[PDB]
């Protein structure tokens, strides 16, 4: 059950890397925030679910 | 201030107060003196405290007298924690032996005229033979500085140049006592003690003393001066 | 006052302005009901008929779950500090009177009286009482009166009343005649109800997970914050230290 | 953002452009808060990544783990590490909270509202609005009081804090009955900063620590309520400058004093900075040298009260300028030191002679030996010892690193306070740009200067 | 020495009080400019 | 003892006052300066 | 209407019309600096020997005690005192106070107060004159250095005996002992300080020679060139463009200072920031951070240690170590 924790954590790192690249360029693009709301919220929701998943799966690891 | 409540105060209650240089004073007890139980005694926690320092000063008109001096150092002169043994006889004949403990204190005083007089206020290796009212004797006085000390131009007994090397032509001249020979020979001091305010219940005594010792000689240099010291002393028995 | 923060076009939404432009709300939630945050990711509202029909069930769930939250947190705490309750914990209170073991009722401050009536009588009067009340609720028909707000009212008052908000007989203390304060209190009621619904569902899942009551949960958590939480309880037993 | 033609401030002063831009200002602040929380998480995880179970935390260049361990996490009797999971949890919570704060900072910096006045009057402010300036001050004072009370709660009911003064080498102890006496609390404040008193750096017991924290938390909450419910008095209005750069200058002078105080706390205090976790202080290492050279020469059959130095003073024991017995040598200058490894040997007369001869303890002797061998002496290469020593030991004390860095930061922040105090006064006066060239004040003054 | 200590103490608190109340006495109004 | 001193070092002595007349003259001098400052108000 | 005694005194203190501006910073500066000046002169002339090292080896320090201008110094406070705040009323006698280095502590405290209030008074005169306020920021560099050698190094080392002796040969002694313990030459902040004063002389001669190179003709060979400049004149007295073209075609045409404003900003900022860095060099070596340690850095394949220039520095450092405080040491490692 450790392998699922490393997969969840590395997925969290990839999500955070994409967020560091994407959230500023989505914010500062012309009229890009108005059309990328859904993808940014999707990234943040997956990020939060993976943080909670890693935290919970550490209690079983 | 007795020895009982001295132990009752912590470090921080005497820290910086000056109490730590004060010998205990037996408030209770009697002054009859003769009621001391004679016997083979090993006194422990001997305490010593000066109350005046005087220096013999030579005057042009020939008057030789002890002058009042200003203590240049702060409260670093009293002596505590000395040990030894003493005997008391039937008639009152007492001999005093002092062997180990903090029995010395480097002290510096100012003659009127601004002359620094360093002297090692010492009582080490004291043999006080006499009676209970008064008992006197000699005590060993180390010079001041040890041989490994070196003066501002190197030199000194154990470690140094043995020569004023700052000028390469004054190698052998009338400064013999300054560079050729360094003398640290330990001298002998004269002290007088007195006992008052004895306590036979807890085996503790008090009294005043009277010491006379020379100063530092600057390692075989300008003459020393005799230092008359007066104060109070405290001790306990066995 | 300040009813322009819960109704109208300018009202507190379920997301602030940066993450939710005001044009992103469903058109059928434009500030007409108490507790309208424009919260609808899944289209269950459709239009105003279905919204107020679902609000009926929301309000009944709220008015049940609030009393429920009080009824789960209070007697367990009373027993924990020392009342003679014997069954304050909610997921095992029903197990007390399985063998005739009737519960002890606390009429605080003058209580700890034994309830001398068994489970069969409890359930028979519980159905015949609340079934009568719920048949009254759908019909708006009530036999007798003597409410403190209006005394000894006859049955010709529940007709004409507003459904889900029947003032008068159900309003002994009034304090709702001003439509302004009535709207403010409607927002207060629905928000307290949603909070208590979240609280009681949290009570349920906390009980299923930790095997104990929520007052025990909050008490042990306040005693040891890091030593007693979700990540502590799912550990099972200790943790191999990393030294 | 903007350019120079619309702001008048160049890029090397570009943050000045957002003095009047409240939303971007708030975003820059919370993005910075994200940076602080990010460094705390990143460095904390880096430290637990570079942590060796055997060596103590001062040998390994650790500066955050000693803070957490002082709080009483993962340590037990004597200071050995029981687990690093509390440190890992602290680091991870800090990293994730920094991610959230950085999202907020990036949001208000890039697409957040320009000013918070026209729409959110609770948050939007002008710098000359003394009521709302005190309101924000009161909010932050309530937050500070809540943090101080969090430390009080941690010391009272949440495991206790680490005490180095408890017997047996010290341990994590629960604080019971903190000193709430106002005289004891404020006598530290009114105290002189010099030797023997040390101002507030000489707080030497956890009861005084937690009592002072009770006092600061309650006074901070009270001041928060007072500031939210009042407006500054006319004497304060006359005494002060009421621009944003002036408020910044006040904050800079305050945190500069705080940085200097933290320098002195790291260098001198050993109860808030336990020597097991942070290494020995300078005085501690000197007294440790004299102490272990006393006990070595005792075990080699020698007398300690005798054997004066080359100066006739006492190689092992002398008397302090007030009277009580102290360690001989140049370490006499550090006679003011008080540590848990000297107090069981120290009585009313200073160092007790019979206690120092007989009542030695093995853990005290080892602690003195290690506090010799790991003195706060080192280079910038992290080469231990004096500047003439070999390149063989890799050690510079965390006390040395903290004291040096925070003196540097305190000094520059005092200078920044000068810069902002002067510029805020000149901007309120109309001098920030130069002399007017036709209404020059010196030309209206008499000659002869 | 105690007399000297009381004298220096009253001198210092006098001059420091002068400094405190001089900077309380409306100091941002001493400028020679407009503002 | 050989000479008289204050021995005021250490002791956590507040404001360095060993006798109450020191605190009284500090408070009194600050008070006199405050008195002249206060009565010399409603000026400029 | 302005008749009250405090307001009249306030207008006297804050007045620009004084020959020397006093201000509210000057009402703290002037007594403190006068006290420090008085005690320093009196101590330099007639101070009896001072036990600096605490080992009963008093150092003379004063002219009447056989010193000259180069050798006389107000000797630092006793090492037995440490940092224990020794004023006159703490001492039993003036004799004891003079023995334990009291004048040094008096001068140091008053001088630190005096320089802090001097920097404040520079700000306050700039405020009452309608000036811009950062000359005090520029003066914060020598103030920082004075505090680093009179306050911070004694605080970090535990004893005011560690402070710089108020003298010339005492200053040299402070440097020799300092390099012995800390190896200041191998410190980047001190290297920055040396670069700062070398660049200060560089840019002082540079700017003075460029302004003097581009002086405008108003006078004759009879009259000194300064006689072409009139006090308070509106026209600029030299050709900035000519000097700038000179410097550009001298080193690099683009990499010159086209703004005289920016040029004078650079002149101000360079030695000020470098003296800031080297003052923190002293301040960080107070808490034993020291210079670089490059001893036995290079070794051969067979492990033998090659001597290096840093190792020659180390040899000189050992000579500076063992001889300094020759009698004050009782133990091998010099942690104190
Ligand atoms: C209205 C919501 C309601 C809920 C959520 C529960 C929930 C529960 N009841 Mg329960 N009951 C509820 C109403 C009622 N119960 C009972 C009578 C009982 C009994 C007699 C028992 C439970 C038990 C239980 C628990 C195990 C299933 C469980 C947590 C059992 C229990 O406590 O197991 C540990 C049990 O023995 N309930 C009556 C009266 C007929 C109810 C009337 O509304
Ligand atoms: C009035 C303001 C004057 C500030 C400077 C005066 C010197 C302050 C000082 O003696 O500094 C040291 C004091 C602490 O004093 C020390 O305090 C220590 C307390 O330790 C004692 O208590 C501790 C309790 O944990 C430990 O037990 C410890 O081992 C035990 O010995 C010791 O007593 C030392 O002997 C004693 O010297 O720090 C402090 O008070 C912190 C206060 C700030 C001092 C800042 C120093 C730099 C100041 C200005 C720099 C700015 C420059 C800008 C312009 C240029
Ligand atoms: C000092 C911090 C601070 C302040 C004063 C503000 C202020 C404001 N924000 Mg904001 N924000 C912040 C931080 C802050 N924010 C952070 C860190 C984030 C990232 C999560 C956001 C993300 C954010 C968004 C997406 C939006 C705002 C918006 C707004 C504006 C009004 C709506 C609102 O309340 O937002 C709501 C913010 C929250 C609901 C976050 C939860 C706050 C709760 C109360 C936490 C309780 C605090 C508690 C003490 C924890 C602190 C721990 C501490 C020790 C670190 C308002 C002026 C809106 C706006 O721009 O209007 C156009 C908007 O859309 N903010
Ligand atoms: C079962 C109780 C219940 C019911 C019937 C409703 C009903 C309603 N809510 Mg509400 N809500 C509830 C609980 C409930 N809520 C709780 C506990 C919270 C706190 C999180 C909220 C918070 C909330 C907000 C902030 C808002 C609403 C709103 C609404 C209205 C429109 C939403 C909709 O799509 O229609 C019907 C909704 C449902 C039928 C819910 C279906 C539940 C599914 C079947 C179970 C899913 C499992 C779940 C995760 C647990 C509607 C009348 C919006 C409104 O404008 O009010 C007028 C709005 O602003 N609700
Ligand atoms: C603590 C450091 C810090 C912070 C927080 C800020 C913050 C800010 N600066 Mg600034 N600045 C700084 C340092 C800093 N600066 C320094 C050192 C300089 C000197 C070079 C400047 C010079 C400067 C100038 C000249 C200006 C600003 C301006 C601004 C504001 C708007 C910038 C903008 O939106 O343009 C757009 C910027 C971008 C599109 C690039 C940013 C992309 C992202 C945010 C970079 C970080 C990515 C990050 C990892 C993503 C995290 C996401 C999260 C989910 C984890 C803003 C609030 C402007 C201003 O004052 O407003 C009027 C302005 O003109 N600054
Ligand atoms: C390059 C920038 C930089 C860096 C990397 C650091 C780094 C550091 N500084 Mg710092 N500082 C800086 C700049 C910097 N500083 C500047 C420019 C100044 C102004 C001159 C300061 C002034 C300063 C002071 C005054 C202090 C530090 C201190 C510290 C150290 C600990 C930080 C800390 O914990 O503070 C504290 C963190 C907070 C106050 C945020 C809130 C945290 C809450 C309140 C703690 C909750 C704990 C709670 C009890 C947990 C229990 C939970 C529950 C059960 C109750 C740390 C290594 C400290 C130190 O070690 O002294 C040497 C210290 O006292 N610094
Ligand atoms: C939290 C404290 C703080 C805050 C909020 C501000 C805020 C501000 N300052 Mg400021 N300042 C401060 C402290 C602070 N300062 C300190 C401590 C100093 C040192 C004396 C200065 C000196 C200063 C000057 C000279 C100026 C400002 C200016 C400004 C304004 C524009 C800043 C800008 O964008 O420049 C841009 C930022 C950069 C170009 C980056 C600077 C890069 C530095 C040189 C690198 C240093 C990093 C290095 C690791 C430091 C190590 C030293 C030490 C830790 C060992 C702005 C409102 C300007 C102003 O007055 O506008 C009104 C301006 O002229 N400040
Ligand atoms: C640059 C920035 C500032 C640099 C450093 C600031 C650091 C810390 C500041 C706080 C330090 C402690 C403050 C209290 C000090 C104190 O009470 O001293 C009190 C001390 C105590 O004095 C001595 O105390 C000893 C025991 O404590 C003995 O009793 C001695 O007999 C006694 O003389 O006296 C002084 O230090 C003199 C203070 C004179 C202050 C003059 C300058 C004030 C100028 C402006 C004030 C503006 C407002
Ligand atoms: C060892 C003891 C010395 C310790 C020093 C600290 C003592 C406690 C003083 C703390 C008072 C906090 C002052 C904040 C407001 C000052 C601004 C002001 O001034 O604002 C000024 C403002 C202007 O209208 O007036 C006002 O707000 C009214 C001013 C309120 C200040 C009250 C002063 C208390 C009594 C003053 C001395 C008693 C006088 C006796 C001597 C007189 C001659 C014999
Ligand atoms: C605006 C602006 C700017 C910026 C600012 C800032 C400051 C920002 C920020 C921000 C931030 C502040 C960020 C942060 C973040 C964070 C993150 C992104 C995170 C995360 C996470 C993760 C993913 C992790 C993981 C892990 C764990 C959990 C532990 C173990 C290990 C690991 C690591 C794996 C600048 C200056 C440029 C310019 C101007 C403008
Ligand atoms: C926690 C703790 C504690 C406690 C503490 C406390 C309690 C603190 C506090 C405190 C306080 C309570 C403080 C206060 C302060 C203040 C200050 C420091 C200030 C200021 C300012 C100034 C300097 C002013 C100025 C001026 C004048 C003079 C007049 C005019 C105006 C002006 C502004 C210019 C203790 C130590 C016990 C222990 C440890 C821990
Ligand atoms: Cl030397
Ligand atoms: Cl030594
Ligand atoms: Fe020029
Ligand atoms: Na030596």
């Amino acid at each position: 059950m450790t392998s699922i924790l490393q997969i969840a954590l590395l997925g969290l790192v990839l999500v955070s890397f994409a967020l560091v690249v994407g959230v500023p360029v989505v914010f500062a693009s012309p009229n890009g925030w108005t059309e990328n709301k859904g993808v940014v919220f999707s990234g943040l929701s997956v990020w939060f679910l993976l943080v909670f998943a890693v935290g919970v799966f550490n209690s079983f690891a | 201030l007795t020895y009982d409540e001295l132990q009752g105060l912590t470090y921080l209650q005497v820290k910086g107060t000056g109490i730590a240089n004060t010998c205990p004073v037996v408030e209770q007890g009697t002054s009859n003196v003769r009621e001391l139980k004679p016997g083979d005694y090993k006194l422990e926690k001997f305490c010593m405290e000066p109350t005046s320092f005087t220096v013999k000063e030579e005057d042009a008109k020939g008057r030789e007298e002890f002058v009042k001096t200003k203590l240049l150092t702060r409260l670093t002169y009293g002596l505590d924690g000395m040990n030894g043994s003493m005997k008391i006889n039937n008639d009152g004949s007492v001999e005093f032996r002092e062997d180990e403990g903090l029995d010395y204190a480097a002290t510096t005083v100012k003659l009127p005229g601004g002359e620094y007089v360093p002297f090692l206020f010492t009582i080490k290796e004291f043999d006080g033979k006499g009676t209970l009212d008064s008992f006197s004797g000699d005590f060993l006085v180390p010079s001041y500085r040890g041989s490994t000390f070196l003066d501002p131009k190197g030199r000194g007994g154990a470690t140094g140049y043995d020569n004023a090397i700052a000028l390469p032509a004054k190698a052998d001249a009338d400064e013999i006592q300054r560079l050729n020979n360094k003398s640290y020979t330990p001298g002998k001091g004269s002290a007088v003690f007195s006992v008052a305010k004895v306590d036979t219940e807890t085996g503790e005594i008090a009294g005043v003393f009277e010491s006379i010792q020379p100063s530092d000689t600057e390692m075989g240099a300008h003459p020393a001066k005799d230092i008359k010291i007066t104060g109070l002393w405290y001790g306990q028995l066995t | 006052p300040d009813l322009e923060k819960w109704y109208g076009p300018d009202r507190k939404l379920f997301l602030p302005g940066g993450l939710l432009d005001r044009d992103d709300v469903p058109e059928y939630l434009n500030g007409e009901l108490a507790g309208d945050y424009g919260y609808d990711p899944l289209g269950l509202g459709k239009d105003e008929e279905q919204v107020e029909k679902y609000r009926a069930n929301e309000l009944l769930h709220a008015r049940w779950a609030m009393l429920a939250a009080a009824g789960i947190i209070i007697p367990e705490g009373l027993q924990a500090n020392g009342a003679d309750i014997k069954g304050g914990t909610w997921f095992e209170t029903g197990a007390e009177m399985l063998n005739g073991g009737t519960l002890n009722y606390f009429a605080v401050p003058f209580g700890v009286v034994q309830n001398p009536l068994p489970l069969a009588a409890v359930t028979l009067i519980e159905i015949v009482l609340l079934g009568a009340v719920e048949k009254f609720r759908v019909d708006g028909t009530g036999p007798a009166g003597f409410s403190p707000g209006v005394g000894k009212f006859d049955s010709d008052i529940f007709d004409g009343l507003d459904k889900l908000y029947p003032g008068g007989p159900f309003d002994p203390l009034n304090l709702a005649d001003d439509p302004e304060v009535f709207a403010e209190l409607q927002v207060k009621e629905i928000k307290n109800g949603r909070l208590a619904m979240i609280a009681v569902l949290a009570f349920a899942i906390q009980s299923y997970v930790t095997g104990e009551g929520p007052y025990a949960n909050i008490t042990k958590h306040l005693s040891d914050p890091f030593g007693y939480n979700l990540l502590t309880v799912l550990q099972g037993d200790d943790r191999v230290p990393t030294l | 953002g903007r350019d120079q033609e619309t702001t008048g401030f160049a890029w090397w002063a570009g943050n000045a452009r957002l003095i009047n831009l409240s939303g971007k200002l708030l975003g820059a602040h919370v993005a910075h808060a994200g940076l602080i929380v990010f460094w705390a998480g990143a460095m904390n995880l880096f430290e637990v990544s570079h942590f060796v179970p055997e060596k103590p935390m001062y040998e390994q260049g650790l500066i955050l783990l000693p803070h957490i361990a002082t709080l009483g996490y993962g340590v037990g009797p004597g200071g050995e590490v029981l687990d690093t999971f509390p440190y890992f949890v602290s680091g991870v919570l800090h990293l994730i909270s920094s991610a959230v704060l950085g999202f907020g900072g990036v949001y208000h910096s890039l697409i957040g509202p320009e000013t918070l006045e026209e729409s959110y009057p609770f948050f939007g402010y002008v710098w000359k609005d003394k009521n709302k300036m005190t309101n924000i001050l009161g909010y932050h004072l309530i937050i500070l009081g809540c943090g101080a009370w969090l430390l009080v709660l941690k010391a009272l009911y949440f495991g206790g804090v680490y005490d180095t003064w408890a017997p047996g080498g010290g341990d994590v102890r629960i604080i019971s009955n903190p000193t709430t006496n106002a005289a004891i609390i404020f006598g530290y404040i009114v105290k002189s900063p010099f030797g023997g008193d040390g101002w507030i750096v000489s707080v030497d017991n956890l009861e005084d620590i937690i009592g002072g924290h009770i006092w600061i938390g309650t006074l901070c909450i009270l001041g928060g309520i007072w500031h939210i419910y009042t407006t500054p008095w006319p004497w304060a209005r006359r005494a002060f400058v009421w621009s944003g750069e002036a408020y910044l200058s006040y904050s800079l002078a305050a945190v500069s004093l705080m940085g200097f105080t933290a320098c002195c706390f790291a260098w001198f205090n050993n109860t808030a900075y336990p020597s097991e976790f942070y290494g020995p202080t300078g005085p501690e290492a000197s007294q440790a040298q004299a102490f272990t050279f006393l006990v070595r020469d005792q075990r080699l059959g020698a007398n300690v009260a005798s054997a004066q130095g080359p100066t006739g003073l006492g190689k092992y024991l002398m008397r302090s300028p007030t009277g009580e017995i102290i360690f001989g040598g140049e370490t006499m200058r550090f006679w003011d030191f008080r540590g848990p490894w000297v107090e069981p040997l120290r009585g009313p007369s200073g160092l007790d002679l019979v206690k120092l001869k007989n009542d030695i303890q093995p853990w005290q002797e080892r602690r003195a030996a290690e506090y010799m061998t790991h003195a706060p002496l080192g280079s910038l290469n992290s080469v231990g010892g004096v500047a003439t020593e070999i390149n063989a030991v890799n050690f510079v004390s965390p006390r040395s690193w903290l004291a040096t860095s925070h003196f540097c930061l305190g000094f520059f922040f005092f200078v920044g306070h000068l810069w902002h105090a002067g510029r805020a006064r000149a901007a309120a006066a109309g001098f920030e740009k130069g002399i007017d060239r036709v209404d020059e004040p010196v030309l209206s003054m008499r000659p002869l200067d | 020495m105690l007399t000297l200590k009381i004298f220096v103490y009253t001198v210092v608190t006098f001059f420091v009080g002068l400094f405190i109340f001089g900077f309380l006495s409306n100091d941002p109004s001493r400028n020679p400019g407009k503002g | 003892l050989v000479d008289d001193r204050m021995n005021g070092d250490g002791t956590g002595l507040p404001f360095g006052v060993n006798d109450g007349i020191l605190g009284w003259v500090i408070a009194g001098t600050l008070g006199t300066i405050w008195a002249i400052y206060f009565v010399s108000q409603k000026d400029l | 209407e302005n008749t009250s005694l405090w307001a009249r005194f306030c207008e006297w203190i804050t007045s620009t019309e004084n020959r020397l501006y006093i201000g509210w910073f000057g009402v703290i500066m002037i007594p403190t600096l006068l006290t420090a000046i008085s005690v320093y002169i009196i101590a330099f002339i007639a101070a009896p020997p001072v036990d600096i090292d605490g080992i009963r080896e008093p150092v003379s320090g004063s002219l009447l005690y056989g010193n000259n201008i180069i050798t006389g110094a107000v000797v630092p406070t006793s090492n037995a005192i440490g940092l224990h705040f020794y004023p006159i009323w703490e001492a039993a006698s003036l004799d004891e106070w003079l023995y334990n280095g009291g004048p040094y502590q008096l001068v140091v405290c008053h001088f630190f107060l005096g320089v802090c209030c001097y920097m404040g008074r520079e700000w306050e005169l700039s405020y009452r004159l309608g000036m811009r306020p950062w000359i005090a920021v520029a003066y914060s560099a020598p103030v920082a250095a004075a505090t680093a050698v009179f306050i911070i190094y004694p605080i970090g080392q535990g004893s005011f005996s560690d402070g710089m002796p108020l003298g010339i040969s005492g200053t040299f002694n402070f440097m020799i002992v300092f390099q012995a313990e800390h190896n200041i030459l191998m410190h980047p902040f001190h290297m920055f300080g040396v670069a700062g004063v070398f660049g200060g002389s560089l840019f002082s001669a540079m700017h003075g020679s460029l302004v003097t190179s581009s002086l405008i003709r108003e006078t004759t060979e009879n009259e000194s060139a300064n006689a072409g400049y009139k006090f308070g004149q509106e026209e600029e007295t030299y050709n900035i463009v000519a000097a700038h073209g000179y410097f550009g075609r001298l080193i690099f045409q683009y990499a010159s200072f086209n703004n005289s404003r920016s040029l004078h900003f650079f002149l101000a900022v360079w030695p000020v920031v470098c003296i800031w860095l080297t003052a923190l060099g002293i301040s960080t070596m107070a808490f034993n951070l020291n210079g670089f340690n490059f001893n036995q850095s290079v070794v051969d394949s067979n492990g033998r240690v090659l001597n290096t220039w840093a190792d020659i520095i180390n040899r000189a450092n050992l000579g500076m170590e063992v001889m300094h405080e020759r009698n004050a040491h009782n133990f091998p490692l010099d942690l104190a």
